[PDB]
RNA sequence: UUUCAAGUCGAUGGAAGUUUGAGGCAAUAACAGGUCUGUGAUGCCCUUAGACGUUCUGGGCCGCACGCGCGCUACACUGACGGAGCCAGCGAGUAUAAGCCUUGGCCGAGAGGUCUGGGAAAUCUUGUGAAACUCCGUCGUGCUGGGGAUAGAGCAUUGUAAUUGUUGCUCUUCAACGAGGAAUUCCUAGUAAGCGCAAGUCAUCAGCUUGCGUUGAUUACGUCCCUGCCCUUUGUACACACCG
């Protein structure tokens, strides 16, 4: 409830599920910086790991920082909501998933092809690199 | 059945515009003018006012007695009502 | 891009600021900010200490605005 | 002359029996407090996690103190705010129905509130007793 | 057969559930009040029924 | 982040989907099938099914009866396109209209729960130049 | 009974009724104290019917308004003028109309909506437009 | 079933018809030494009908505003059943219908 | 002030002193203006049994290298979130249906589900406890907690039927945009601007209109410089009237 200082116990960088977190934004925001984690999901993972939100990233201790990475590959572990997640009734074993930095962009290419090998119509116009969601195309989206 | 009264007064009005044409169109060769609707107890008295009232009240007033038929028939109405 | 405000409290910089502040007429979120190159979110703790040590006087209190002077 | 809650701030009253009843202890807290969000139109759950129950509950009491048999529907577009539809223009939405349901039968369970006549939920016997009781240890600073 | 085919198709809840009084048209139709006239057919009943302009 | 190691493993792996594997997918009965799929096919099926998706079902199950040399099914013809697959009729080949004409699609097991008509574009792709 | 008399203060669509009764002059708005106006910023605009004559004005009369209706702002308006014709209205009827005239005074030469309701009101809206006099732009 | 606590409710679209059975039937109510509570002036409702004025779409975007004024009142007597029906045949009137709950 | 006339500008009183504010109606003629896609309104032409009638199934009206118009979100700190305070008006609402407005209670993170009750309505939904707004906090000039497209996975509702996602909700992805060239629109007081709410379309879907109210200004109260129209004078070989 007060200033206090420090000395070399400071991180500038850190790394996370090997993507680089700037040390000096709170901690809550900071792992915003690793995609498939969002502000909602760092919110909850920070509570379940007793790690209050008042702490810049770079604050953190090591004990801290394993302790979070582990909920995160778990999160059904520590009493987080299916609903919650990321990946939630996983296509082919079924179970409620998160994936991460690396795994998420796998996955989601795995289902990209799941689409278009079945030759789908939301499958091919993603293909096209079109609109899928039935959105009008004859007057938007005319960038590149 | 229960009718509110926003939706009575629209639908007394409503049936006034309906049975106005409709004498516009059948009794055109009398010069028709216009019609009144008396509402009243055990009765709905309506008074067309025409040019002709001949034509409407003709051969022992066989058509006003057949075209009163045609609105007991069309409205539900009962006989004497 | 060229701001990189300090947003951790070192030694050196704690007593200069107990140094510096109450030579201010006038001191705020922003004139913390603007002089003593240290954040928003540490400056605001460090006026609502300041204010209870006793070396500054609370001028008017607001979230949005706090009107801070010298005590002196 | 005596003290009631219409004689007190509502801001710096709600602050107190907030903290009354968190040092209390006695309120039953659900499981899903650190997790849920308020409202669907609101984005991100409530900042202070430990005290937000406390006190949303204080504020439902006080609310449910200056009116008469308010049921749990009329809480939930209370506490409801602007929606952030993205490109769509803002809209009104509702307040959780669970975290006010459980408010209220929270409150229900401490004594402070009962089930009305005709709907709604009254202030209890006791109800008053004890709101009024935090309003005079409020305004003696 | 024929007659399990023919008009079989539901028309309630649509548009085509409903039409005029006057003209049976499907576009353009007033339900307030119970009125089932379509726009154009209302302005040269509103008269009668009693409806009027005043401001 | 401690450390991180993919080493993916398998065991003569037949398709799965959502937990079920091929083997038993396909003899599980549709009513069982619909309970592990998504939103939109359970709500379809608790609705009530019309006499139509369960005509199809039956034409198409006679259809594979009608060859026992194990080559495709031939192809059964239809109109109704809004139908669920289910694994009942994986290996089927159907011909699903688009408006015009009958697009042929064979019932591949990773086309299980999808609208039969949804692998038969209904228009030509627009192609300027 | 007692000397009461009883107005009212009008802004927009906001209506404040005023019970100006007799007593140890007792000010409540809805049941709560003047002191706890929820809009700070604006917490002198019914200050000023009380500090313009004098808080002495005040000791044998008590006061006990319900406003309803209008907005945030629009709900100050109503009260201080139910106040102030209030204070007015019971000085016309149980005091000498001397002092009556002498307060009515204070009160005109500072703010006419003391007194007197404003009569703007809002003006209705045209088709071919978002608003009253605004339209939908133009395009040739 | 005798003397008993009998509302009469009116409605019409035009005030004067109206206002002459309300008070013709007030007027029968006081030289017949009856109590009565009104005439109670209801909320008027304005039913309001905006259309496009173009049958076609060409043109200005002009808009009509039709109106339907709808007048209700309420009527509370003390007198016996036969009495107040009775009443009522003195001050029919084509307009305004007549609606009789106890 | 004025031809001392019509009037105009200031004060005072007044609820109201701009036609008190705002609208509805609105002349003599006219346009090849728009609609036969509103009419069991219509003349004529075409078709009338392999129909251009009507009905059923499915698709399309949404289709996408592009140009243009009405708009909505925004580009941040006069701000985002998180709690807390908590105020309108215009309106609508059902029965043996083919199902209306739906409180209150109970489940559910939500979306939503379920059981009763009220209301054909100044009675109940409803004080529609709306949003901007205000207070206290977090954030701290960072493509950042601005912005929320695009997309993946999942949960509900309506509907026979949602695939080309009807819509809603949950997690995740988090794009252009850092205030916009030449040009150009609307507007003078409870007005402009924000800000929402209701009614219409409507089984579902409002970034749309028609209204309503909340907060509420800057700047003229003048001119013919641009633009359009009207009048007078003028020219005319036009009168089907310069589309001559
Ligand atoms: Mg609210
Ligand atoms: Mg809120
Ligand atoms: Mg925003
Ligand atoms: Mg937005
Ligand atoms: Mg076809
Ligand atoms: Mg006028
Ligand atoms: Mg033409
Ligand atoms: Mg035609
Ligand atoms: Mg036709
Ligand atoms: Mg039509
Ligand atoms: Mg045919
Ligand atoms: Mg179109
Ligand atoms: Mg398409
Ligand atoms: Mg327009
Ligand atoms: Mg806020
Ligand atoms: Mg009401
Ligand atoms: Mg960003
Ligand atoms: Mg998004
Ligand atoms: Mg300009
Ligand atoms: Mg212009
Ligand atoms: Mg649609
Ligand atoms: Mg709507
Ligand atoms: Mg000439
Ligand atoms: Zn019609």
């Amino acid at each position: 409830p007060l200033v206090v200082q420090e000395q070399g116990s400071f991180q500038h960088i850190l790394r996370l599920l090997n993507t680089n977190i700037d040390g000096r934004i709170k901690i809550m925001y900071a792992l915003t910086k690793i995609r498939g984690v969002g502000r909602r999901y760092a919110n909850l993972v920070c509570k379940k790991a007793d790690v209050e939100l008042t702490k810049r990233a770079g604050e953190l201790t090591q004990e801290e920082l394993e302790r979070i990475v582990t909920i995160m590959q778990n999160p059904t572990n520590y009493k987080i909501p299916a609903w919650f997640l990321n990946r939630q009734k996983d296509q082919v074993d079924g179970k409620d998933y998160h994936v991460l930095a690396n795994n998420l962009e796998s996955k989601l290419r795995d289902d990209l092809e799941r689409l278009k090998k079945i030759r789908s119509h939301r499958g091919i116009r993603h293909f096209w690199g079109l609109k899928v969601r039935g959105q009008h195309t004859k007057t938007t989206s005319r960038g590149r | 059945a229960i009718l509110s009264k926003k939706k009575k007064l629209v639908a007394d009005g409503v049936f006034y515009a309906e049975l106005n044409e409709f004498f516009t169109r059948e009794l055109a060769e009398q010069g028709y003018a216009g019609v009144e609707v008396r509402k009243t107890p055990s009765k709905l008295e309506v008074i067309v006012k025409a040019s002709n009232t001949q034509g409407v009240l003709g051969e022992q007033g066989r058509r006003i007695h057949e075209l009163t038929s045609l609105i007991v028939k069309r409205f539900k109405l009962s006989p004497e009502g | 891009d060229k701001a990189q405000h300090i947003v951790i409290l070192d030694q050196e910089k704690y007593d200069r600021i107990l140094k510096d502040v109450p030579t201010y007429k006038y001191v705020s979120v922003s004139v913390l900010v603007d002089r003593l190159k240290i954040g928003g979110s540490l400056a605001r703790v460090a006026l609502r200490q300041l204010e209870e040590d006793g070396i500054i006087t609370p001028v008017l209190k607001h979230s949005k605005q706090a009107i801070y002077t010298r005590a002196q | 002359p005596g003290v009631s809650v219409r004689d007190v701030p509502a801001q710096d009253f709600i602050n107190a029996y907030a903290q009354f009843l968190q040092r209390q202890g006695k309120l039953e807290v659900p499981g899903y407090v650190d997790i849920v969000k308020t409202s669907a139109g609101n984005d991100l759950p409530p900042q202070e996690a430990e005290t937000w129950f406390y006190k949303r509950a204080a504020s439902i009491a006080r609310h449910i103190y200056l009116r008469k048999q308010v049921g749990v529907g009329a809480l939930n577009k209370l506490y409801g705010g602007a929606k952030n539809r993205g490109f769509r223009p803002h809209k009104h939405v509702d307040a959780s129905g669970s975290i006010n349901r459980k408010c209220v039968q929270a409150l229900q369970k401490i004594g402070v509130l009962e089930i009305s006549p005709k709907g709604g939920r009254r202030i209890s016997e006791n109800g008053q007793r004890d709101l009024d009781r935090i309003a005079a240890q409020t305004l003696e600073e | 057969a024929h007659e399990n085919v023919w008009f079989s198709h539901p028309r309630n809840f649509g548009k085509g559930s409903r039409q005029c009084r006057h003209c049976s048209s499907h576009s353009g139709l007033i339900r307030k009040y119970g009125l089932d006239l379509c726009r154009q057919c209302f302005r040269e009943k509103a008269a009668d029924i009693g409806f009027n302009k005043y401001r | 982040m401690v450390d991180a190691t993919a080493p993916k493993k398998r065991t003569f792996k037949q398709f799965s989907f959502k937990g079920v594997d091929l083997k038993d997918l396909v003899e599980m009965p549709t009513e069982e099938f619909t309970k592990l799929c998504g939103a939109r096919v359970r709500r379809r099926f608790s609705r009530g099914l019309d006499s139509k998706p369960m005509g199809l079902i039956k034409k198409l199950r006679a259809a594979r009866a009608a060859t026992e040399p194990n080559e495709r099914p031939a192809v059964v013809k239809t109109h109704l396109r809004n139908m669920i697959v289910v694994p009942e009729m994986i290996g089927s080949v159907v011909g699903v209209y688009n408006g015009k004409v009958f697009n042929t699609v064979e019932i591949k097991p990773e086309m299980v729960g999808h609208y039969l008509g949804e692998f038969s574009i209904t228009y030509t792709p627009v192609r300027h130049g | 009974s007692t000397q009461s008399v009883q107005t009212f203060g009008k802004k927009k669509t906001a209506t404040a009724v005023a019970h100006v009764k007799a007593g140890k002059g007792l000010i409540k708005i809805n049941g709560s104290p003047i002191t706890l106006v929820q809009p700070e910023i604006l917490r002198f605009k019914v200050y000023e019917p009380l500090t313009l004559v004098g808080l002495d004005k005040f000791q044998g009369i008590d006061i006990r308004v319900k406003v309803t209706g209008g907005g945030h702002v629009s709900q100050v308006y109503a009260i201080r003028q139910a106040i102030a014709k209030g204070l007015v209205a019971y000085h016309q009827k149980y005091v000498d109309e001397a002092s009556k005239n002498e307060l009515k005074k204070i009160f005109a030469s500072y703010d006419k909506t003391l007194l007197v309701a404003d009569s703007r009101r809002m003006e209705p809206k045209k088709f071919g437009g978002r608003g009253a006099r605004a339209r939908f732009q133009k395009s040739y | 079933q005798q003397i008993h606590k009998i509302r009469i409710t009116l409605t019409s679209t035009k005030v004067k018809q109206l206002e002459n059975v309300s008070a013709n039937i007030i007027r029968n109510a006081a030289q017949y030494n009856i109590v009565k509570k009104g005439p109670v002036r209801m909320p008027t409702k304005v039913l309001k009908i905006t259309t496009r004025k173009t049958p076609n779409g060409e043109g200005s975007k002009t808009w009509d505003a039709y109106e339907m004024r709808i007048h209700k009142r309420v009527i509370d007597l003390q007198a016996p059943a036969s009495t107040v029906k009775r009443i009522t045949q003195i001050t029919i009137e084509p307009g305004v219908d007549v609606e009789v709950t106890i």
